[PDB]
RNA sequence: UUGAGCCUUGAUGUGUAGGAUAGGUGGGAGGCUUUGAAGUGUGGACGCCAGUCUGCAUGGAGCCGACCUUGAAAUACCACC
């Protein structure tokens, strides 16, 4: 209906620019929903050698619009920093497999800085899911109010596809779109920051913006 | 002549080598003697090359 | 078919004298192809398929992979530790994961405690992340299980030495294909695998995406996965594009023309020859520019050679009407049991075929009828006219370091096979196995040399009892026909096992057929009228296979 | 009349167990149809044959999410495939 409407009002055959189609895309409200972004980023890289996986994270002035949620599993005082700078819920090391097993949810990864009797489960219980802190890609640190701001940017974990494909929110299209160029030039930044020694050909190929509904719009 | 050239090459990491013959049919193993090395002056195992 | 995922020109390969196994090979094979490599024994193909994948480099000329391409190659014969089981022997294939899970019980020692927490673990952990996203990390179980249970392979803690030949061979295709590659070169993948196992590699290459180039045998494998047959006749690859029946006949029209010329060369030769002989008369020329092209016209001929077409079975000694009778067999390891009730008695002059699944007491029967294993109940009673001659799976007893007449004559000029005394050099000889190939050691030898000096080398005991175990796995199609006309002159018994249908189908009289739950049925009679009496007591059902997968 | 591309558009991807052909993380909760059903006929391709996909019709409307009984989860646009 709709769906055969949005097909041809979007016409990904031509080349738009960085900020040419923000306004067609915000008048994709129509659809019934809150409408958060899923921006996809795909780069002239190949992904099946094993050293040029990208793990890592990074932050946005608005925030993701999402409540990340990072559980304090650590044994010290971590838990007890996140009880008032954002932690989920605290939970012992004589206590965290309970936790784990009744109600491990959580918005972002647990906190253990030091109290880190187990890695969680030995074999992708804490690891598998991607809950392992991993301070290469920043989730290990020595502040231990450092990961408020888990909570308090909206950190995202850059999960690496076999066919290096970025999926990642944007601040949900509330915020208005010279606030969304705002976070495209953050994640941009944070992109080449992150670019690999070994490259060749263009150092990105192409970036399609959409909602969860919405259609993906060429950035070129 | 049945016999063909071989080399003896260097494991020093240096690039020096003997030259012999060998009889690859009655003798298919892979030579190795220690010899002398005038690069690094030290007695050192070499390998046959071809 | 743009582009090429293998190259190379003007490959050459000389062996010791001056023989050239392969010269003058230029050929390209693009992504997407499945390729057949025909050819006698003998004539270089598993040479080229190491050359191929990288082992032997001591060549002349370009030989060249994509600059990122995975190669898996398969030899004649795997080699595999004995010490390992068959979870070590896979681990072994897989070991790098496992080492990036012990080095997270390294991180995980570090990061409970305060030393080393963060100033050399953030940079060291980027292979840790490496192999794990790479690979499939935490889901190697699931993925092992996935992949023994597609094999069908062996209980994971049995032992490697006291696996069979079908079950090693499977456990090393395994190994081979973990690693997930997308050369595939294999040389006589079929070789100790029973009918389901095949069909389940052949359907398995042929929905395969990577490029495969198998060193075959058998027509019908090769004709059910591959795409064009290269030939290799002698230095000379020639890429047939087609089926076997057809390539068949190329290859008789080629010989023909080919002795044609021989036999035209030989004419012109000996023309010129007479002429040669001849006298001046006069002072007149006589040519010398003639004279050279004369001499120029002997630039030899290679002949097709190997090409074996007789073998030698001694006589044995007189054979009486009790050979061998096995009353109540009973055997079993453990648990699990092969043999359970079984009886029968074998005539003279028999020929009996045993066939059945890989691993069900085939070769172990042959250990107990000729003294090394012990039944659970007994009654395996020979004949008192009766000499025993085994011949195994496995080409391992024989060293490496022996020349042919010293390893299968002794050393001795003279050798006594049973009653009468022949010349070694003749007897060797009489197995396609010259002046000059007496010298050749047995380590630097193909697969079809080696299984025909095992032959020969076991069959000088001159008894009238053989028991064959698989004499067929790597002789070509000429041997193969030379085996089957030379037993069936023999005057004695044999016990032949084998998983070539085909081969069975002419030679056998007598069948032992095994089945589920260790029977072992005993059946008079040809494969033809077996057949027949199975349609006598007929049951109908084709639903054969499987067919999963390796991995998600 | 055809080959090779090259852009799309559909269609596809069945280990053991769980609803059962059951691809890589989405972002995520309901979209979807009634512009006329879950079903019954109806032609085709696949099949590992239980099925999904589809032309199809007088007629015609709740199926799936929601609960995970799994190594992985709900054929819910678009994703750069
Ligand atoms: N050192 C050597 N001396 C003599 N001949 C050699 C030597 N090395 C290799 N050869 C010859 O190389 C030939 C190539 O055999 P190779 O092992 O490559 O297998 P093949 O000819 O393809 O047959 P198959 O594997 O089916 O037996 C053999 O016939 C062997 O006689
Ligand atoms: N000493 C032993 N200890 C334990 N298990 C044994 C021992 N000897 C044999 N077996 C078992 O019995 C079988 C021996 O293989 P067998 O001789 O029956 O081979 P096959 O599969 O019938 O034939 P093929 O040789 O063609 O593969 C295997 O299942 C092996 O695990
Ligand atoms: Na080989
Ligand atoms: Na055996």
């Amino acid at each position: 209906k709709r769906m055969r409407v949005i097909r041809e009002k979007v016409d990904a055959t031509k080349q738009y620019d960085i900020n040419e189609a923000i306004a067609l895309l915000k008048e994709l409200a129509t659809a019934k929903f809150v409408e958060s972004v899923d921006v996809a980023v795909n780069l002239g890289i190949d992904a099946r050698k094993s050293d040029q996986n990208v793990r890592g994270a990074t932050v946005l002035p608005h925030g993701t619009g999402r409540s990340v949620r990072v559980a304090v599993f650590t044994q010290g005082a971590n838990a007890e920093a996140a009880k008032a700078a954002g932690a989920e819920l605290v939970g012992m090391e004589d206590l965290a497999d309970q936790i784990k097993k009744g109600e491990m949810n959580f918005d972002v990864v647990i906190a253990s800085p030091d109290a880190m009797r187990v890695v969680g489960q030995l074999g992708q219980v804490l690891g598998p899911r991607g809950l392992m802190p991993n301070p290469k890609v920043g989730t290990v640190t020595p502040n231990v109010a450092e990961a408020v701001k888990n909570a308090k940017a909206g950190q995202v974990r850059y999960r690496n596809d076999k066919n290096g494909i970025i999926h990642t929110t944007i601040g949900k299209v509330d915020f208005d779109a010279d606030k969304l160029k705002e976070n495209l030039e953050a994640l941009l930044v944070a992109l080449k920051k992150a670019k690999p020694t070994q490259a060749k050909g263009v150092y990105i190929k192409k970036v399609s913006i959409s909602t969860t509904m919405g259609a993906g719009v060429a950035v070129d | 002549g049945i016999r063909e050239k071989i080399k003896l090459v260097s494991s020093a990491g240096t690039g020096h080598f003997y030259t012999t013959t060998k009889n690859k049919r009655t003798k298919p193993e892979k030579l190795e003697l220690k010899k002398f090395d005038p690069v690094v002056r030290q007695h050192v195992i070499y390998k046959e090359a071809k | 078919m743009a582009q090429f995922v293998y190259t190379m020109h003007r490959v050459g390969k000389v062996v010791p004298p001056k023989r050239h196994i392969l010269k003058n090979i230029s050929l390209s094979f693009f992504p997407g192809a499945k390729i057949g490599v025909l050819g006698l024994n003998g004539a270089g193909k598993s040479t080229l398929l190491r050359i191929m994948a990288g082992i032997d480099k001591d060549i002349e000329g370009e030989a060249r992979p994509q600059p990122d391409i995975k190669i898996g190659y398969l030899p004649q014969e795997p080699q595999l530790n004995p010490e390992h089981t068959v979870r070590e022997s896979i681990e072994e294939a897989v070991s790098e994961v496992v080492n990036a899970l012990k080095r997270l019980d390294e991180v995980y020692a570090l990061y409970a405690d305060p030393d080393a927490d963060f100033d050399k673990l953030a940079a060291e952990q980027g292979r840790l992340e490496e192999i794990i996203q790479a690979h499939d990390g935490h889901n190697l179980n699931v993925q092992l299980e996935r992949a023994a249970d597609a094999l069908r392979l062996p209980d994971w803690d049995a032992k490697i030495a006291n696996l069979s030949g079908g079950e090693r061979r499977r456990v090393a295709l395994c190994r081979l294909l973990l690693e997930k590659p997308d050369m595939l070169l294999l040389d006589q993948p079929t070789n100790h695998l029973d009918a389901e196992s095949v069909a389940w590699l052949e359907r398995f290459l042929h929905d395969f995406e990577g490029t495969v180039v198998a060193i075959t045998h058998d027509r019908y494998f090769l004709d059910n996965v591959a795409g064009w047959i290269l030939e290799l006749d002698r230095g000379e690859g020639i890429p047939w594009e087609g089926n076997y029946s057809s390539w068949l006949e190329q290859k008789d029209q080629r010989l023909a023309q080919e002795a044609s010329q021989e036999a035209a060369r030989r004419k012109s030769i000996e023309k010129e020859l007479e002429w040669v002989r001849q006298g001046t008369k006069g002072r007149q020329s006589k040519g010398k520019a003639r004279l050279a092209r004369f001499e120029e016209l002997n630039s030899t001929e290679y002949q097709k050679r190997n090409e074996t077409n007789e073998l030698f079975i001694p006589p044995g000694p007189r054979l009486g009407d009790k050979v061998l009778e096995v009353s109540n067999l009973r055997k079993s390891y453990g648990d699990r049991l092969l043999i359970d009730s079984l009886s029968f008695s074998i005539p003279k002059g028999a020929i009996v075929g045993i066939i059945g699944p890989n691993g069900a007491g085939k070769s172990t029967l042959f250990r107990m009828i000729s003294g090394q294993e012990q039944p659970d109940s007994g009654t395996i009673t020979l004949g008192e006219t009766v000499k025993l001659a085994s011949v195994d799976q496995f080409r391992d007893s024989m060293d490496n370091s022996k020349t042919v007449w010293e390893e299968v004559s002794g050393g001795l000029d003279i050798m006594k096979i049973g009653n009468t005394e022949m010349p070694s050099r003749a007897y060797v000889g009489r197995f396609n196995f010259k002046g000059v190939d007496q010298g050749k050691r047995v380590g630097e030898l193909s697969g079809g040399e080696r299984g025909r000096l095992h032959l020969a080398k076991l069959l000088q005991v001159g008894g009238n009892m053989l028991l064959l175990d698989q004499p067929t796995n790597d002789l070509d199609i000429e041997t193969l026909r030379a085996l089957e006309n030379a037993l069936l002159e023999f005057p004695g018994c044999a016990m032949v096992i084998s998983h070539d249908r085909w081969f069975l189908d002419r030679i056998a009289t007598h069948i032992l057929d095994y089945q589920d739950e260790g029977k072992v049925e005993f059946f008079e009679g040809n494969f033809t009228e077996y057949e027949e009496y199975k349609k006598r007591t007929l049951g109908a059902d084709a639903l054969e296979p499987k067919r999963i997968k390796y991995k998600r």
